[PDB]
């Protein structure tokens, strides 16, 4: 074998990512032996060649990239090159292209057929579905044939456009929301889409400090992870009652451990069942999802519906891996959602303005201040933004809230202040 | 014509299936028929069901092509994939539900499963979130889709069921970087590098933006030297995160033999029952064996099966560990607590624990 | 021959009650009789009667003298204080108790109570621990004597009574180094400053080492200035901690009309049913208005009263907080959350928060 | 009248400092004229003039004070002095002395009546009961008295020595502990008199990098405030089953709703009542107290006795306030209490080496790690230590923990390592 130690990865039950590596060397290998139009029919197989040293190795065998893109744009293409160049010319180069997914990751066979045609033609034949971020991956190309890649995706009767990659807004992403989800509070899929849309100028050119993510989830379920895996996380939310069906309470009742499975598993002890009415104080509820996740027939979110924004979430780099904060307890998402936009335009105006080279909007925020932060969206400060007041005296004031004394007319005098 | 831009993906609702379409943002109630099976009502009166089935991640323009032929004569040409990398399907006679899964079964290999009923309270194990390790990245300490296949064939049952208590999450990074839901899932597997790195000075003095590659430590252990124009590394205080070498091709920290990966247990991100978690270290180190990865493997496999045994319905491991304690937790899966599992990662401030990392709040 | 030195404290031994001596370590059990009156009950069957007064801790050395008369004639020429600052007499005859606790009262004017009892669950409120404020101390932003007064003058019945139903300890510091245990209590009167210091240049060069006054500031807002051999000050930094007047006479940073009380509430020491807590602000603050500081006692009575007519038994602020949440808290105290109450202390590391700060833990 | 705002201060039903300090200038004025021997007639009278003053500017009149102490002592006494100095010469000079409590502040009447004598000669008549620390203060002297006042203080009948001040071991401090208290789980009064005369002189003379502060806690109901108020906190536990008196919990039963006063209240769960038996999981139970505060009558701690010390307790400065985290979850309490003080002498030691000037151990450890504080008490890391493991991988590797490789080899012939 040529491969001995990935081979052992097609042993197993679970679908084998060297199948799928094998399978595209041999049919990309037999199109370009048919004739077809196939620029890198080498490359899948190259890369298993130098995936097998590397598990020999127990190291990567990918460098430092050099700095590429298509035309017009700075972002969505990542450079890669392998220390394996003269021995595996193949993937000497071997570029990533992300493509962006549409809302929710929904395709129909015809979008999805294209994408392999226009892949087949310009790269390995291998991809992600998907990138984690949420685009499509095209792993695996040369620098001179990522601009007429695009040129076709762009030309493709169901077209597809480069997602974003390093200083820049990335590709939002959202739950599949409105589409198959009766909980949605909003429609998470056109936020998405909208975003994308409104700021395709910033997603496609790199111009901020670092990047940006934004992430859309219909309920607090939160099954993007938008709360730990994006900077601005939207998640759905309601202001009014929890709509009860009692008669399907009542069929839950029947053959569901209520009192065990759902009134004692509460986090606020809201909800209570006596056995005829079902009752829930929701000036006490928190809006966790378990009472209606547990019973999705008789429990409802309620009709004044929204989002809840999140705030700072990232990976650990530099300060510390962040679950997002809260920066606005309630706003509203309806077409064209110009108080999202709002929020977005004015964080990212600041962020570029005071940010530091690297520094992302969390660490910002960490470093000038909620007070800022808040001013900067010109939003009022909410006990709903901590877990609990702070543990210290140690606060500042503003000039402005100082009773005047002999002592401020120094500090005027002075010209500090 | 030129060359024509900024035009972004495709309208998603023109990419739906006419049922999902006609009932948007107007669904009555969902019930998961089977494992991998979820059943959907509209208030209109339709039912579709969604077909969920475990997918590598990496997949073959020929796994993507034959995923379409499937796509066709099962749910009128339309597919979804989910934010855990799995493939969904939507049918609508029902009969034909079965053979669906076979077929699958039959042409790309990927078993139905991958679901959970949180109302009977009966989960199932879904997909690794995860990464490129050696297959694409240039900054790995481990192999995601070697890992993740080693973990999900010893994992496979589980997928294929809904043998657990409560909802558990696996996710993998290849380093420190952390990319996915590992800084947050009920269980993690983290590459990282238990070796200083090396200064390349031959390379450092062409490429690498020296002040901002000192900037850009966390524990500040380098230090621009300007002799000479290198950079000197202060051994004492590095921890080894790697993030050095993403910013410099002249600072390799790599050695084989002692790069691995931690263990990290208890992360959570929906609000259901208890607030959302970060993931904490409970296995310093095991090491990278190529193929199989058997003392990883083993301490995931006995971690998940010691909370799986001892769980209420619905008590995620976070949650569990909230009732028994760290202290029963440990000898409970028989691990063993040493010195690296203290924090000790100065620059984060404690501030963050005061700020509310929640949507749970009243009105 | 010389001066004795290096002798220690007198052995308290030779100071204890014969009846106290004689049971050490031999208790049974205790039984709180009415307020201020203790009964203890010796294995030995011997029975004494800890007899306490509320004190306003500067004592005359003529009242101590009093108080020693009093013990001579009731307790046997025995007494101790607490480790808040309340005095007690040890009384073997019961028939005597109260013409002890109406001799204190005629004689030094100090009232008997203090005490609570966990048993029927009935509190008192004890003495507030303070410290010097202006009758002593060099750095207050608040006085400590006046406020603790003029809030006993109002608290004055609780101290008397068991009427609340859980421990509710209050304690005031006259600035932020918090001598006492302020920082841990139900309700803290913490006084600070909201102007930064004016750096004087003369008696800085005179008297300041300066690279440690630079390395007191907590947020970096000193520097150096190598020019004029003194101290540079970003006031857009400072936050008005006082440390670096601690540290140098030539950094004042008072201001008598911008000085004031923040109040700090929900600390716990003991571990009964939950673990200590720091406590936090909610009212930034409050103007030194003496004699009386009316808005001042007005907020700590406001926010006492709240959680008196709302805990259940045994429930301490924090426990209170524990159950209805922030949002509850300040709409029935009628306060106002501001930016001033997020915190922003940046140096403090997150780790400390995973640091078991606590004696609850399982063997 | 001379002093109207601090008369308000004698209306009101709680006693007043401000007749404390009247009657004490009253009484020390008719002493001296009298013809008694009194240095310091007029030094209350003066404290009430200043404290007029400062009251109607609503600031301090105490300036920063020379460094000033009794011969042989580098600690105990507090210099302080007056910007009011021409015009209340009397105050001028106005210095504390710290005067060493007995354990427990238990006294006799002959005790305190040679103090008051002492202190009425040689100061101001003015006293705290007691300083926050623990210590006896003597509020009020000039620099010529405090040396032939300590002279005094060491010759009387029950001697009194100085307590600590500056950057020295603190005066040790102990709740009652088992002279009253039948819930002590060791003798409190005995290690706090044990380690202030094993360790005078770091008392006496200040020779560390900043304070340290121990306190004695017979139980972890905490009563002398030991975790937020020393560096060093000894508080007692125990390792057995809790004692149950089965006849007693019956006598409570009668009267006392223990379901939800008892059972309900336990953090952990551990106790349960059925109607007739008592019953109590000791390897669940954390030994928090609240079951054993509520009926003792009937339950008391176990037999195998000790403490938990707790590590870092401060105030505030530099680096964020302390409630003490655990250092040693059980060390036996038995005279003559070695292995407490080899983990004290362990630690000042390395304290004294490392430290910075005016660094607290608290933020020793914090800036050294658990990993090195351990090692110098010699004792290995424990799950008790922590409220949760760490967040994050960032985990420091000992050289003795790598396998050895090529790279382990490279790091050693650099010099590195
Ligand atoms: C298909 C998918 C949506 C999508 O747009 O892709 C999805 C769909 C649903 N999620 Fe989810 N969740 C999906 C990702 C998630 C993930 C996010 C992640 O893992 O990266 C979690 C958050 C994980 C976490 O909390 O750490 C997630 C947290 C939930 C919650 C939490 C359950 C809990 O006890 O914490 C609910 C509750 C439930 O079980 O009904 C939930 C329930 C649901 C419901 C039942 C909502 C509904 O009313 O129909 C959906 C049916 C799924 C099922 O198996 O029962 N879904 N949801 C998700 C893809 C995952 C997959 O292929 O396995
Ligand atoms: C006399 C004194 C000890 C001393 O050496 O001076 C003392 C003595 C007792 N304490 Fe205490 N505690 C004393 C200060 C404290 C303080 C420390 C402080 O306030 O600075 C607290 C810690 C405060 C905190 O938790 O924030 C303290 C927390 C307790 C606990 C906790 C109650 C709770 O629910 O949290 C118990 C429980 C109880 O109520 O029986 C307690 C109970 C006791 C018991 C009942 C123990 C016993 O078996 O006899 C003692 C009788 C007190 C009573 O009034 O019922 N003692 N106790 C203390 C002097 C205080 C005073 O004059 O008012
Ligand atoms: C006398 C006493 C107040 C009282 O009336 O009770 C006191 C008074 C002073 N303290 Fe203190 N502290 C007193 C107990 C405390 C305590 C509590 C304890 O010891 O039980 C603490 C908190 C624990 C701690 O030390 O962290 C305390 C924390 C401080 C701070 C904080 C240092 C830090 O690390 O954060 C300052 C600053 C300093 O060390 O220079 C300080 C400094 C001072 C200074 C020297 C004022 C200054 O800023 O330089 C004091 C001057 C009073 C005077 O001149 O008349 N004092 N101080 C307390 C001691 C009497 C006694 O010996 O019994
Ligand atoms: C090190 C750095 C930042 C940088 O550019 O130096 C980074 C670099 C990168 C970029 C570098 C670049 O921008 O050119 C690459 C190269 C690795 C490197 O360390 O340099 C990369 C591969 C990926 C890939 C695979 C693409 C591929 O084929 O390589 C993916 C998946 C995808 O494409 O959607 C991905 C998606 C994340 N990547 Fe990524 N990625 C980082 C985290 C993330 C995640 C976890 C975002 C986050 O902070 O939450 C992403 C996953 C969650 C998400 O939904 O966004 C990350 C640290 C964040 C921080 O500030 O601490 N990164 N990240
Ligand atoms: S986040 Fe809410 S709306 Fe979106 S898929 Fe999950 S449960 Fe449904
Ligand atoms: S949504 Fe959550 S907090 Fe609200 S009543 Fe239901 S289970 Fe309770
Ligand atoms: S950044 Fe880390 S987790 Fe992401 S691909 Fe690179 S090595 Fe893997
Ligand atoms: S590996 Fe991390 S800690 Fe070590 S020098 Fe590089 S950036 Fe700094
Ligand atoms: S709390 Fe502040 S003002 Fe009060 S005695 Fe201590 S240092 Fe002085
Ligand atoms: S008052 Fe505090 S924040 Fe301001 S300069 Fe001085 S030490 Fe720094
Ligand atoms: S700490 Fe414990 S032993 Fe000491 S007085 Fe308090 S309850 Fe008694
Ligand atoms: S000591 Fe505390 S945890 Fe233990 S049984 Fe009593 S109340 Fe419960």
């Amino acid at each position: 074998s040529e491969t001995p130690l990935l081979d052992e990865l097609e042993k197993g039950p679970w679908p084998s990512f060297v199948k799928e590596i094998k399978k595209t060397a041999e049919l990309m290998e037999k199109a370009a032996a048919e004739g077809k139009d196939v620029k890198m029919p080498k490359g899948a197989r190259g890369l298993l060649k130098q995936l097998e040293i590397s598990y020999k190795d127990k190291k990567t065998h990918w460098k430092h990239g050099g700095i590429v893109s298509v035309v017009g744009y700075g972002g969505g293409v990542i450079g890669r090159y392998s220390d394996l160049g003269e021995q595996i010319p193949e993937v000497e180069h071997f570029h990533t292209m992300r493509i962006n997914q549409p809302s929710g990751w929904f395709y129909s066979t015809k979008a999805l057929r294209g994408l392999c045609d226009v892949w087949e033609k310009w790269g390995s034949g291998l991809t992600n579905f998907h990138g984690s971020t949420g685009d499509i991956i095209f792993l695996g190309t040369r620098s001179e044939y990522l601009q007429p890649c695009f040129e076709d995706l762009g030309n493709l009767e169901i077209p597809f456009d480069i997602g974003g990659s390093g200083s820049d807004l990335r590709t939002p992403s959202a739950c599949m929301g409105p589409a198959l989800c009766e909980f949605a509070c909003y429609d998470t899929l056109e936020l998405c889409y909208d975003l994308t849309m409104t700021y395709q100028d910033e997603l496609h050119r790199p111009m901020w400090p670092y990047k940006f993510k934004i992430k859309c989830a219909g309920c607090p379920n939160d099954c993007v992870a938008s709360k730990a895996r994006s900077d601005f996380a939207i998640i759905g939310t309601w202001k009014d009652d929890i709509k009860v069906d009692q008669e399907a309470v009542k069929e839950y009742a029947s053959w569901m451990d209520i009192e065990n499975e759902v009134v004692k598993l509460c986090p606020t002890g809201a909800i209570k069942w006596d056995g005829k009415e079902l009752t829930i104080d929701n000036r006490e509820c928190v809006r966790c999802m378990h009472c209606i996740n547990k019973m999705p027939k008789a429990l409802k979110p309620g009709d004044e519906r929204g989002a809840t924004i999140l705030i700072g979430g990232k990976a650990p780099f530099v300060e510390g891996a962040v679950i997002g904060w809260v920066a606005v307890p309630f706003v509203e998402v309806e077409k064209p959602y110009d108080e999202i936009k709002e929020i977005l335009e004015a964080i990212w105006d600041w962020w570029d303005e005071e940010g530091k080279f690297r520094e992302r909007i969390g660490e910002l925020i960490w470093r000038k201040g909620m007070r800022e932060f808040l001013k900067v969206i010109g939003r009022e400060a909410d006990v709903r933004m901590v877990k609990a007041p702070r543990n210290n005296p140690f606060m500042f004031f503003e000039k402005d809230e100082l009773k005047p004394s002999a002592y401020t007319e120094e500090l005027k005098k002075r010209g500090m202040w | 014509e030129g060359v024509k831009t900024d035009f972004g993906p495709p309208y998603f609702r023109d990419l739906l299936h006419p049922v999902i379409a006609k009932n948007y943002g107007k669904w009555k109630y969902h019930e998961v028929v089977k494992p991998g099976v979820i059943k959907r009502v509209a208030e209109s009166g339709d039912v579709i069901y969604v077909v969920r089935f475990g997918t590598p991640r990496l997949l073959s323009i020929y796994t993507v092509r034959e995923l379409c032929d499937i796509a066709d004569k099962y749910s009128d040409g339309y597919l979804r994939w989910t934010s855990r990398n799995n493939v969904e399907f939507f049918v609508t006679d029902e009969s034909k539900i079965d053979d669906l899964i076979n077929e699958v079964q039959e042409r790309v290999g990927f078993p139905c499963g991958g679901t959970w009923d949180a109302v009977k309270g009966e989960y199932g194990l879904s997909n690794i979130v995860h990464t490129q390790g050696w297959i694409h990245c240039h900054t790995p300490a481990i192999d995601a889709s070697g890992i993740v296949k080693a973990v999900m064939d010893e994992l496979y049952e589980y997928f294929t069921d809904h043998k657990l208590p409560a909802m558990c999450r696996i996710s993998l990074a290849c380093c420190a970087n952390m990319c996915g839901a590992v800084h947050a899932s009920d269980i993690a597997i983290v590459g990282i590098h238990r070796t200083p790195p090396i200064p390349n000075d031959e390379a450092i003095r062409k490429t690498c933006e020296i002040p901002s590659t000192v900037a850009a430590c966390p524990t500040g252990a380098l230090k621009p030297d300007m002799k000479n124009k290198t950079i000197k590394v202060d051994v004492e205080k590095c921890m080894y995160c790697g993030n050095c070498y993403t910013m410099c091709p002249g600072m390799p920290l790599f050695d084989p033999e002692n790069d691995g990966a931690a263990i990290m247990v208890g992360g959570k991100l929906s609000e259901a029952r208890r607030m959302p978690e970060l993931s904490k270290v409970v296995v310093p180190w095991v090491p990278n064996e190529p193929p199989r990865w058997p003392t990883l493997v083993k301490y995931v496999k006995q971690i998940l099966e010691a909370w799986a045994a001892n769980a209420n319905k619905h008590e995620r491991l976070i949650e569990w560990v909230d009732r028994i304690g760290w202290e029963r937790f440990f000898e409970l899966t028989g691990l063993e607590f040493t010195q690296h599992l203290i924090d000790d990662y100065r620059i984060t401030p404690y501030f963050y624990s005061e700020f509310r990392a929640s949507t749970q709040f009243k009105w």
